[PDB]
């Protein structure tokens, strides 16, 4: 198998740890949700070829502009995050983590990812969001971010359900075959 | 890691570590409270064992097999004695904490009340400045590491064998040198993320949500000493490009 590596960057609540948590374990988390991910090493079959793909979080480095780009040598693919229930989360995707991923990974595939899907139909969610003149991100919405900021393509999850877990690795293993 | 820790720490979580009569005699949030304990501690004890690998195995077996310059070996693990001296003493004390609360009679039934003072220990004073110094020291060595390593693994033949002989173990799959130093960089930035989740659950006892808050604004202070303290080395780097930063 080839070596390739795999970086997940976003805002705090975006989803990031937990997305990279429910991938790598082989049984769910129903009796408790770890709070951090060390890292992993992914065994991953795609179209036929054999990759090992190295899974790293940047949670925790959000604030600290050089301690985080520690985590960005010699990167194959970027998950770049941001929280469907979040909209505040997709506006600081194009002037925030697109200049510096663009500029310590340059040539980078980057694919972006809309987390926490499930809480698009959530009415705890609607709810909360119309009390600040808003509503959960719509899918036209990241696909036209996705467009603007250069990314390879736009995919949306639920670490949540594991809807569409599988087809953002299997696809981020693919972009880093590129 | 020792056998007797490991197997402490073999469960997903501190609910499925003790046993389940014990665990029926404890309110909801103290569990919640637990195993965020849990997580920290068992994430040290991997933090020390990733040290162990980086000191034992790798530096270790390169300087007993391997004929490398002078200095070569201490490029690759920057701080590492330092970094398993710090880490080593803070797991002990985490470790006598816990063992110290275990019921007469049980080797696994336990529940850490003062977690608080020991953070506020770790994260103040003497030891709060070796942990800044070391780990300034250590991120502004980070990016020479690896290159370091690219240039041996391509070039030394007798590297390359080394190398993919210690590592073949299906136990260091995530462990590589590269893996091991990034590992070791991000460490300091998930005490924060532990340490508020632990307190989210410690409202219970006063004093107990005070240390909480205190230590969480020790580590939050130390990271950001340590990330101003950061100036990446580059191996031939000429004095003109460094005091034109
Ligand atoms: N193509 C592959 O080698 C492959 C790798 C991993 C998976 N599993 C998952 O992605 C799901 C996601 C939630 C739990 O496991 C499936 C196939």
């Amino acid at each position: 198998a080839i070596r390739k590596k795999l970086v997940i960057v976003g805002d705090g609540a975006c989803g990031k740890t937990c997305l990279l948590i429910v991938f790598s374990k082989d049984q769910f988390p129903e009796v408790y949700v770890p709070t951090v991910f060390e890292n992993y090493v992914a065994d991953i079959e795609v179209d036929g070829k054999q990759v090992e793909l190295a899974l790293w979080d940047t949670a925790g480095q959000e604030d600290y502009d050089r301690l985080r780009p520690l985590s960005y040598p010699d990167t194959d693919v970027i998950l770049m995050c941001f929280s469907i229930d979040s909209p505040d989360s997709l506006e600081n995707i194009p002037e925030k983590w697109t200049p510096e991923v663009k500029h310590f990974c340059p040539n980078v595939p980057i694919i972006l990812v809309g987390n926490k899907k499930d809480l698009r139909n959530d009415e705890h969610t609607r709810r909360e969001l119309a009390k600040m003149k808003q509503e959960p991100v719509k899918p036209e919405e990241g696909r036209d971010m996705a467009n603007r900021i250069g990314a390879f393509g736009y995919m949306e999850c639920s670490a949540k359900t594991k809807d569409g877990v599988r087809e953002v690795f299997e696809m981020a293993t693919r972009a880093a075959l590129q | 890691s020792m056998e007797m820790d490991e197997k402490d720490f073999a469960a997903d979580s501190w609910s499925l570590a003790v046993d389940s009569s014990f665990l029926q005699q404890h309110k909801k949030e103290v569990m919640k409270q637990q195993d965020v304990i849990y997580e920290l501690i068992q994430t040290e004890l991997h933090h020390v064992r990733t040290l162990k690998i980086m000191t034992r195995l790798f530096r270790t077996g390169m300087l007993e097999e391997l004929h490398l310059e002078p200095g070569v070996v201490q490029g690759l693990f920057p701080c590492v004695d330092e970094l398993s001296d710090i880490h080593t003493r803070f797991l002990s004390q985490l470790l006598e904490r816990r063992r110290q609360a275990l019921c007469p009679g049980s080797t696994r039934n336990f529940v850490i009340h003062r977690l608080g003072d020991l953070l506020i220990s770790q994260f103040s004073g003497p030891s709060a400045e070796q942990m800044c110094k070391t780990y300034s020291e250590f991120c502004s060595r980070h990016s020479k590491a690896l290159k370091l390593y690219k240039e041996l693994y391509a070039r030394d033949k007798r590297f390359q064998q080394f190398i993919r002989k210690v590592t073949r173990p299906a136990v260091l799959k995530r462990h590589g040198v590269q893996e091991c130093i990034l590992l070791v960089t991000q460490r300091i930035t998930k005490y924060p993320l532990l340490i508020s989740r632990i307190l989210q659950h410690s409202h219970g006892i006063e004093e107990e949500r005070q240390d909480l808050t205190t230590a969480l604004g020790l580590v939050k202070e130390l990271l950001s000493n340590v990330d101003e303290g950061i100036y990446q080395l580059e191996k031939g780097a000429r004095l003109q490009e460094i005091y034109n930063r």
